[PDB]
């Protein structure tokens, strides 16, 4: 009953951050001390929304 | 013997009408009955014949470790 929508694959196209997880870590405080307001913007959006493709921005 | 045993007959009749109307409204009331039981439990709109479900106020309305929930 009905058809799921899915986003393109060029929607979904982003430059990846391709550091391993141990550079990840090293950064981390840092990381969050920074770049915390996109981070809440995306966590708020994610769990307002219940819904992947409406928080891809 | 009339006169000191017994009454006249608007007694009687009287009583007998009124015993009349008591049991035509029980008959009526007991049918009655029968049919809203029979409407009830088949439609389940009414008081009677309420089955439990589970209580909504037992759900945890909080973040759940992952948005999707
Ligand atoms: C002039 C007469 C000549 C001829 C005589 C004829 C003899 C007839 C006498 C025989 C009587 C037959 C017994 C039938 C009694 C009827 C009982 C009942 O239906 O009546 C009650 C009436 O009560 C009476 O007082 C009944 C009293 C009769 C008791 C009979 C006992 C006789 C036994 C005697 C044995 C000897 C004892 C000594 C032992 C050694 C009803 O109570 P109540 O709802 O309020 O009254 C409604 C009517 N009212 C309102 C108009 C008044």
């Amino acid at each position: 009953p009905g058809i799921v929508e899915l986003p393109t694959l060029e929607d979904l196209k982003v430059q990846e951050v391709k550091v391993s997880s141990s550079v990840l870590k090293a950064a981390a405080h840092h990381y969050g001390a920074q770049c915390d307001k996109p981070n809440k913007e995306f966590m708020l959006c994610r769990w307002e929304e219940k819904d992947p493709r409406r928080c891809l921005e | 013997i009339a006169r000191t045993f017994y009454d006249g007959p608007e007694k009687n009749y009287e009583k007998t009408m009124a015993i009349l109307q008591i049991e035509a409204e029980k008959a009526e009331l007991r049918l009655k009955e029968l049919e809203v039981r029979r409407l009830m439990r088949a439609r389940g709109d009414g008081p009677w014949y309420q089955y439990p479900t589970i209580d909504k106020a037992l759900i945890d309305h909080s973040p759940k470790t992952t948005p999707d929930n």
